[PDB]
């Protein structure tokens, strides 16, 4: 697709139709939300994408299988519940990673969207990322230029894309979150503070439902309510249309957008704004041996279908 | 003393090297002086047209 | 660089409007049509640097019709002697030139 | 912007410039004129900014001051001579003027304010076409009236424009604005041989379009507008950082390099009509167009400077926009020195 | 400031992993054949006969003609009388001085 | 003459196609096998240049200088195998090109019969110098070293070009042949005289003249070994050469315009040798030592004549190989303690015993010691000198003194005294090493019993 | 402007001191005058007597540059007696640097312009005596 | 040339100088430039009159025709600033500097 | 501006029909050669911004580099050969044509003419 | 980093440009036009003030 396509006659607004909509299931730490947007996509039929983590920019790219942790975010989650407040920014540039997966993960999305026809189901979103920057900064495990820096790649990036249509959000307490989380078995988990989760959930009462009910609709469900698949299907198939800018969009900024979208690294264009935070500002020789590791990985040396090692062939021609 | 620091490291280097980068440095400050106002340059374009009438003929 | 494509397809864009000399609508003579024509045929083809020194006279003849800078400076001092004479009394102005004759049809 | 609407702006420009470099008439040269700025307005504000919408003014309104002051030229060569033919102009006080307005389209110092700002404005691909494409219609309208045009008054300008470029290009750490001044430098170099010998012009023209085009776009395959920003580009593609130093080096004049081509051909026709002190002092003042582009190898590929951590998932994806041009235009400004006897068939 | 790796160690002794090293790369059998190449090239061709054709060099600057020419010349200046040398490396007849 | 660039071109496409075991390997056998080929350039004739072609020609004066760079790409090579070996394939190949495309440049100045394309050329190995030394330095002030060095070079070299293009147009052709046989005498206008300085000018930066020497010191501390061994052997005998080769058109007006020349340099011979007398940096007083050297130089051609020229002929091939062995040296004892310090480590007289003795033979032949090509080219410069004037022996003696007296104080400092206690990491010497020192060396000797190679084309 | 440049050349070297002297200072008026008025136009004064102000400056430097170099030059040139020789104009320019820096109150500013200037007037004077084009005709 | 000549002339350069000087708005330039594009017509028009150039006759018009499309660009740039920033004023104009 | 007011010249015309009297530059010609050479480079260099094997990939678009650059390579030798033939032909008819400003100078040889000798001591 | 490569004392109060050079959007809103539909007006029926 490109400029071309655009002129011979293929337009997005033909493809789009009554389900031609992004939804974003929100929610606090394991509240539920995956198994709800799972049956949300089952029902209205759209695509479902599971919730951008460290190693999703694996998924969509080479064997989508996850590489090293080197390689691919050099962060982790699990550090950062062990020891939230350490010397060596794990935990902002886990955020900032993450923020920049599901970056990738709403641009393939609107892409989806835009080509296919077919809607959307993600797990949060880039507007919804916030809230984890916020409680990590009132707990202190991040200072004030982190959240800067955020701020500053944030609206950069997210003034480019549209805002889902629907935004369903669970509202499990925190009290019962505590309690599904010291049963849910995975210690690091169990680490969780329980400042943490309230500040998660004050952000997104506060900032992000509040806001996107500015935008569009918001659909909210307890812990009950959430359970019947049915009856949040039902919502969304009687949802007022008039909410969200996408009403407001014709083929000129459609176009726009499915340019953008198709190329990764201009959507990641900002992402690697030149802010020398000590918390991600990787040192030369270590950029330098991290990406000669990356370049001597299975397929990843030169570009997709010329490498002879992954059984590429025909390169001569090709 | 009087070579290895007086002429080479200082003098020599003053007399040639260093004063010019300095003459260098002082020109481009003054000619990128980050103003950007029409105001200003388009009355510079009035005074040297009125200069280039006055010396070419 | 002048691409003269105009010389080369044999199009006549602007070649038309370039001097007054050129064919005008109802036959239509510039002020100067005489001089103009004098001073292109002298000085065709034998290049500018030529043209300059050596078609000279017609160029002159040519800037003269189109300004009358000489002949103004001409009748300004007639004019200026005329006055300078009935000031002085010494000089009276014909009946023709007072109005007091018949002009020819 | 729909593409349509900017492909017929984009040949509106390119039929101008048409239109002046294939006219014999100074009205149509003029009409040529105003349809390349008609034309060029919005292809600067294509991506609509403040910063754009200022460029956009600015490079209008010095515009048509520029067109105003050719036309009021032209009319006066009328009075003078009754001729519209692009010739020998037969007024001194018509040429001067004319002269002006057309150092003025080019952004010739001391009219050279302009163009560092208007460059910055606009976006890359706007600047390669400001920076490019707008210098062929000005340099052509030279071209054909250096027999007319006062010597020193082009000298001077030219030689002001060198000085400038270098100094204003020191001070600068935006690519864009750098790119300005060295535009401004290397038009000063063309206007100094066109009183002496025009195909030098042409060549220096040439040569300096290849690497403007060759230096553009491999920003645009970097989506670097800064120093800061362009530094980075070492860790996700060493290529394009030691291509972008390699055209620099270029860019510098530095043999056996192409760069060279046009200032040893210019100071070989400028001696040749016996002025030794002012292809001497142009060169001498090309070291400061030279030091900022070797200041740039340094932050670009000569050195290495600090990345960030995301550049991790950058890593994985790959370039979709391909300029099919790039590799051409990267060694037609590289290695054609041993080409030069080709000068011929410029003439 | 940065997350930079910490300065490697002082390039390790190549004899610690073969104490056989000649220096040179890290791979034994190729650190025995990068000197041996060295070595020969260096030493037996170019050194050795190199010389030796540097020495045997046909005589082009004719210092041996030059020699016999003088001898020659020496012989027929002073069996005929001539003063040896002369005092004008040219003619005086072909000369037009002003 | 393409018998040598071919195969120096073709190393290019050999380097970049090797596996990544046997770059080294390859470029230093078939360097090697260059500088044998190069080797067949010294059979001279006595009256006339080997004239190969329109646009390459070799006389007693550019066969040694081929001869030398053909030799001194191998051992290149050996002295950068070291710190280039934790770097990547790719940037390996990049070196070793880089230093490719410098000996193609070199030698392709050294046979040009165009002084414009001598000059293009001889302006073209500045690229990749200027790299080598701003990439693959160690320090942080390797950036500053090349724009250093970048710039005198330009500024320098600059006039030059506005001259050989005024020459050009002026007298029809700049051919060397040509110019040498339709020469003329320059009259005493001002016109000559800034034509001959902007001739002169060009060459006294490249070989640094006392007062334009500043970029030396810089350039050979912060580049890797490799860029001081060219920089040191082979890119400062490129003035030299070029001032022998274009003195021919710039007389007599030399007669009156060396005095300023000749002064500085036999003034600045003494000034820089006092300062490698106080010097506390090993290659900086290296490079002191090398502008001490080609201060003689600069006298042996502002002198223009025979013995003067054959002293600075000998004296360039000397030194070059002198100064190359004594980086290298210097580039051992740094690689060994990570530091150029001289007073860091001491009693090394005692670890690396063979290493002492290359130290030792390395300070002999660069303090002129009998019957080396050092002293040979020495002695006939001062004759030359002595012959001009009679009081030129005193600086010349005392420049002698002072530079037998740095070069053993060198020696003591380094190679002898008490064992540095705390410094362990002290191995001994390599194969490698040992090579590269025997290889400066022997031909160094050798050309001791054949001085009439390196005399130049007055002998 | 070449009425200036003919009112200061016609007068011989080393006659008519005064009359040099007096053309050397209008030729530095009118230079000062120029770069006071670029400077008011690109960097424009709070005030009209600031305007004022400056631009007196200026031209009191400028000018004082322009008479100290005709005068030092053609003094140079009466007692030394040596009308065609660039020493004077050397020591008229170095006179002039001399004087710009007092006018800055700076020693090295002085230096500098000194040897510049001394510089530039002896190429000028080589120049003229040789007949150095700046601005060559175009001749091929 | 006659004095009406002389009086054109100095209208165009009073409306070149007032365009070049300018105050606060960038409306009062829009008028300087119509100003001088009138001026120019002028000229262009006694010119062709005076010298009976009858196929020139129709370049004033063309003259004009592009005079106003440049005005029609003045004006569209004027809204879009007033739009940015409130004002048609002049100094509003200073993101871009050098 | 020298050649571009030549009498006869048709504009936009990239090889006049006078040209073909000249020897067409031959195929193996070293300008020929280092044409087919930029191409290659060229191709190389398209190779390596677009992250495939640089010598190996894509061998139809080098050989469609080297092909193109050759014949482009070929017309512009040609047009530059014959324009400095043009050159030189116009360079002899005009000092054919005007005996007075190219006079024949009196042979001298260095027997009578007198160049002063500076000796270098 | 920065505007200009050698700041100054004026220059170093002048911040780089934005990232993708959008300039943050000014607040000089622009105010209406509080026109009195009064009383007097004929269509107000005599005694309506309406403030549009």
């Amino acid at each position: 697709y490109g400029p071309l396509a655009f002129v011979l006659g293929e337009r997005t607004t033909r493809k789009l139709t009554e389900t031609s909509k992004v939804i974003t299931v929100d929610g606090n730490i394991c509240s539920g939300k995956g198994r709800l947007a799972r049956e949300i996509a089952e029902k209205l039929g759209l695509r479902h994408f599971p919730e951008a983590g460290i190693h999703y920019a694996d998924s969509t790219t080479g064997d989508g299988k996850p590489l090293d942790v080197q390689l691919s975010g050099n962060c982790s989650l699990e550090k950062f519940y062990d020891d939230p407040k350490s010397n060596d920014g794990n935990s902002y540039r886990l955020q900032s990673w993450l923020y920049a997966s599901r970056l990738l993960q709403y641009a393939d999305a609107l892409e989806h969207l835009l080509s296919t026809g077919q809607g959307v189901v993600l797990e949060r979103s880039i507007y919804s990322d916030f809230v984890f920057l916020e409680a990590m900064y009132r707990q202190g495990f991040i200072r004030k230029q982190c959240v800067e820096h955020y701020n500053e790649v944030k609206k950069v990036t997210a003034c480019e894309y549209l805002p889902p249509h629907v935004v369903v959000y669970v509202d499990v307490p925190v009290p019962e979150i505590q309690s599904r989380i010291q049963k849910k078995g995975n210690p690091h988990e169990m680490k969780i503070t329980a400042a943490y989760l309230q500040d998660i959930e004050n952000a997104y009462k506060k900032t992000f439902l509040p806001e996107m009910s500015e935008k569009c609709e918001v659909l909210q469900y307890s812990a009950r309510e959430a359970e019947d698949a049915e009856k949040v299907v039902e919502d969304i198939e009687y949802l007022k249309c008039d909410k969200g800018p996408w009403p407001d969009q014709d083929d000129r900024t459609f176009h726009r957008l499915r340019m953008l979208v198709q190329n990764k690294l201009e959507v990641l264009n900002y992402t690697t704004i030149p802010v020398y935070l000590p918390e991600i500002t990787i040192g030369a020789h270590q950029s330098d041996r991290v990406f000669q590791k990356f370049t001597e990985l299975p397929g990843r040396k030169y570009s997709p279908g010329y490498n002879e090692d992954v059984g590429d062939k025909w390169i001569w021609l090709k | 003393k009087s070579a290895s620091s007086l002429l080479d490291l200082i003098w020599l280097e003053t007399i040639l090297p260093k004063t010019t980068s300095f003459i260098q440095m002082k020109m481009s400050i003054m000619v990128s002086n980050q103003k950007g106002l029409i105001k200003l340059y388009f009355l510079s374009f009035l005074i040297t047209i009125m200069i280039s009438m006055t010396l070419f003929n | 660089p002048f691409f003269d494509v105009q010389k080369r397809l044999g199009l006549d864009l602007d070649r038309w409007m370039t001097i007054q000399s050129a064919e005008q609508p109802h036959k239509i003579p510039g002020r100067c049509h005489a001089f103009e024509k004098e001073w292109i045929e002298c000085a065709h083809g034998i290049g500018g640097i030529r043209a300059e020194k050596e078609c000279k006279i017609e160029f002159d003849d040519f800037v003269e019709c189109l300004l009358r800078q000489k002949t103004m400076k001409r009748l300004s001092a007639i004019k200026r002697q005329r006055d300078k004479l009935i000031k002085e009394g010494k000089y009276t102005p014909p009946p023709h030139h007072l109005g007091k004759e018949d002009p020819r049809p | 912007m729909n593409p349509i609407i900017y492909t017929t702006l984009i040949m509106t420009v390119m039929s101008g410039t048409m239109l002046v470099m294939i006219s014999s008439h100074w009205l149509l040269i003029w009409i040529g004129f105003e349809m390349n700025l008609l034309a060029m307005i919005p292809v600067l504000m294509k991506n609509f900014n403040p910063r754009a919408t200022e460029a956009a003014t600015k490079y209008f309104l010095t515009q048509a001051t520029a067109s105003m002051m050719l036309m009021m030229a032209i009319i006066i060569n009328l009075l003078y001579s009754g001729q519209w033919t692009i010739t020998k102009m037969f007024n001194p006080v018509a040429m001067t003027m004319m002269t002006m307005a057309l150092a003025m389209k080019l952004g010739l110092s001391p009219f050279h304010f302009w163009v560092p700002e208007v460059t910055q404005g606009i976006s890359l691909q706007a600047g390669l076409l400001l920076l490019t494409w707008q210098k062929l219609a000005p340099l052509s309208v030279l071209c054909q009236i250096s027999q007319s045009i006062n010597p020193n008054l082009m000298l001077t300008m030219a030689m002001l424009s060198i000085l400038i470029g270098g100094w204003g290009g020191l001070n600068q750490t935006q690519l864009r604005k750098i790119m300005a001044y060295s535009s401004i430098a290397h038009m000063g170099w063309m206007t100094a041989v066109l009183p002496y010998n025009t195909t030098m012009t042409i060549l220096n023209l040439l040569i300096y379009i290849t690497m403007t085009l060759a230096m553009f776009m491999l920003l645009i395959h970097s989506s670097a507008t800064t120093t800061l920003s362009l530094s980075h580009t070492w860790n996700k593609m060493p290529v394009i950082t030691s291509l972008m130093m390699v055209t620099l080096l270029s860019m510098g004049g530095l043999p056996p390099l192409s760069g060279f081509m046009p200032k040893w051909m210019i100071i070989q026709e400028m001696t040749k009509n016996e002025s030794i002190i002012m292809p001497t002092l142009m060169a001498m003042t090309a070291l400061l167009n030279l030091y900022f582009y070797m200041r740039l190898a340094y932050s670009s590929s000569l050195t290495m400077f600090p990345s960030t951590n995301n550049m991790k998932m950058k890593w994985q994806f790959e370039h979709t926009k391909q300029m099919k041009l790039l590799p051409t235009m990267i060694v037609l400004s590289t290695l054609v020195l041993p080409m030069t006897p080709a000068l011929s068939s410029l003439n | 400031i940065r997350l930079q790796e910490d300065p490697d160690p002082e390039d390790e002794n190549l004899y610690e992993k073969n104490p056989d090293s000649h220096g040179y790369d890290k791979d034994p059998i190729v650190d025995l054949w990068n000197m041996r190449v060295v070595f020969f090239f260096g030493f037996s061709i170019v050194l050795v006969l190199g010389s030796t054709f540097v020495a045997y060099l046909p005589d082009y600057r004719m210092q041996e003609w030059a020699r016999r020419e003088a001898e020659r010349l020496v012989k027929y200046r002073e069996a005929n009388g001539l003063p040896l040398m002369e005092s004008n490396c040219f003619d005086p007849n072909k000369i037009q001085l002003p | 003459m393409l018998k040598i660039i071919i195969p120096t071109t073709m190393l290019l496409p050999m380097t970049w196609m090797s596996k990544h075991n046997m770059i080294w390997i390859n470029a230093t056998v078939h360097s090697l096998l260059i500088s044998l080929i190069s080797l067949s350039l010294l059979n001279q004739l006595g009256e006339n240049s080997l004239n190969f072609s329109l646009t390459f020609f070799s006389d007693s004066l550019s066969a040694p200088l081929l001869v030398l760079t053909t030799w001194l790409l191998p051992l290149m090579l050996m002295a950068s195998q070291s710190h280039l070996s934790k770097e990547t394939t790719t940037r390996k190949k990049l070196y070793i090109t880089m230093l490719i495309l410098l000996q193609l440049f070199l030698i392709m100045t050294f046979t040009a019969t165009e002084l414009i394309l001598f000059y293009i050329l001889f302006e073209a190995t500045l690229v990749p110098t200027l790299i080598i030394i701003t990439r693959w330095g160690n320090q942080t002030e390797r950036l500053n070293a090349g724009l250093y060095f970048l710039f005198y070079t330009l500024a320098g070299s600059l006039p030059l070009l506005v001259a050989l293009v005024y020459i050009q147009n002026t007298t029809g052709s700049l051919n060397f042949l040509i110019i040498h046989y339709w020469s003329h005498p320059l009259s005493n206008s001002w016109s000559n005289i800034f034509m001959w300085l902007a001739c002169i000018m060009a060459f006294m930066v490249k070989m640094p003249l006392y007062g334009l020497h500043l970029w030396l010191p810089k350039a050979h501390v912060e580049a890797p070994i490799a860029g001081s061994m060219v920089l040191a052997a082979v890119l400062l005998k490129l003035g030299g050469y070029g001032m022998m080769r274009i003195t021919t058109i710039l007389n007599p007006l030399t007669n009156y315009m060396a005095y300023p020349f000749l002064m500085l340099s036999m003034w600045g011979m003494i000034m820089t040798s006092s300062i490698c007398l106080r010097q506390t940096d090993l290659k900086s007083l290296i490079a002191y030592s090398s502008v001490s050297h080609m201060a003689l130089v600069i006298v042996a051609i502002m002198i223009q004549t025979p013995w003067s020229f054959m002293g600075a002929t000998a004296l360039m091939i000397a030194h070059g190989l002198t100064s190359s062995m004594l980086f290298c040296l210097a580039n051992t004892n740094y690689e060994r303690v990570h530091s150029r310090t001289m007073i860091l480590a001491r009693g090394l007289q005692t670890l690396l015993p063979l290493m002492a003795t290359w130290w030792l033979m390395a300070s002999l032949t660069n303090l002129a010691l009998p019957p080396s090509i050092n002293l040979i080219g020495e002695l006939f410069i001062i004759t030359a000198s002595f012959s001009w004037s009679n009081i030129t022996i005193i600086l010349m003696g005392m420049n002698m003194m002072i530079t037998a007296l740095y070069s053993l104080y060198m020696l003591i400092t380094t190679q002898r005294g008490k064992y540095t206690h705390h410094i362990n990491n002290i191995k001994a010497s390599f194969t490698r090493e040992n090579a590269l020192m025997a290889l400066h060396i022997l031909p160094l000797l050798l050309l001791t019993l054949n001085p009439k190679m390196i005399l130049g084309p007055l002998y | 402007a070449k009425t200036l440049l003919h009112k200061y050349s016609d007068i011989p070297e080393g006659t008519e001191c005064h009359r040099k002297a007096y053309a050397s200072t209008s030729i530095g008026g009118a230079t000062g005058l120029i770069v006071s008025a670029y400077s008011i136009a690109l960097k424009p004064p709070a005030s009209f007597l600031e305007g004022v102000a400056r631009t007196g400056r200026y031209t009191f430097t400028s000018a004082a540059i322009g008479a100290i170099f005709g005068l030092t030059s053609c003094i140079s040139a009466q007692v030394r007696e040596k009308p065609d020789d660039p020493l004077n104009y050397f020591i008229g320019g170095c006179a002039g640097g001399l004087t710009l820096g007092a006018r800055t109150r700076s020693y090295g500013i002085g230096a500098a312009a000194c040897a510049y200037m001394g510089l530039t007037a002896a190429l000028v004077k080589m120049g003229q005596l040789e007949g150095w084009q700046v601005f060559a005709e175009p001749k091929v | 040339m006659p004095l009406v000549y002389m009086n054109i002339i100095m209208a165009f350069a009073i409306a070149l100088a007032g365009l070049l000087m300018y105050r606060s708005h960038l409306m009062s330039s829009l008028l300087c430039l119509e100003g001088m594009m009138l001026s120019l017509f002028i000229m262009s028009t006694l010119i062709i009159l005076n010298t009976h150039f009858t196929l020139a006759n129709m370049m004033p018009i063309i003259l004009l025709v592009f005079a106003a499309c440049e005005a029609a660009l003045g004006l569209s740039l004027l809204v879009m600033v007033s739009n940015t920033y409130g004002t048609d004023y002049v100094q509003n104009l200073n993101l871009l500097q050098c | 501006t020298m050649m571009s007011g030549r009498p006869g010249r048709v504009p936009l015309q990239f090889l006049p029909n006078e040209a073909r009297s000249l020897p067409p530059p031959k195929l193996t010609d070293p300008r020929l050669v280092y044409m087919g050479f930029l191409g290659y480079c060229s191709g190389l260099i398209d190779n390596a911004i677009r992250r495939r094997p640089v010598v190996s990939a894509g061998l139809h678009r080098q050989l469609l580099y080297v092909t193109s650059f050759v014949f482009f390579g070929y017309y512009l030798l040609k047009r530059q050969d014959y324009m400095y033939a043009l050159r030189d032909h116009d360079m002899f008819a005009y000092v054919k044509s005007h005996p007075e400003d190219f006079p024949e100078k009196d042979k001298k040889t260095y027997g009578e003419i007198l160049e002063e000798f500076h000796p270098v001591r | 980093g920065g505007a200009v490569m050698y700041p100054t004392k004026e220059t170093a109060h002048w911040k780089p440009p934005p990232w993708n050079d959008v300039d943050p959007p000014k607040d000089t809103l622009v105010s209406n036009l509080t026109l009195n539909f009064g009383p007097q007006h004929p269509a107000a029926h005599g005694v309506l003030r309406l403030v549009m």
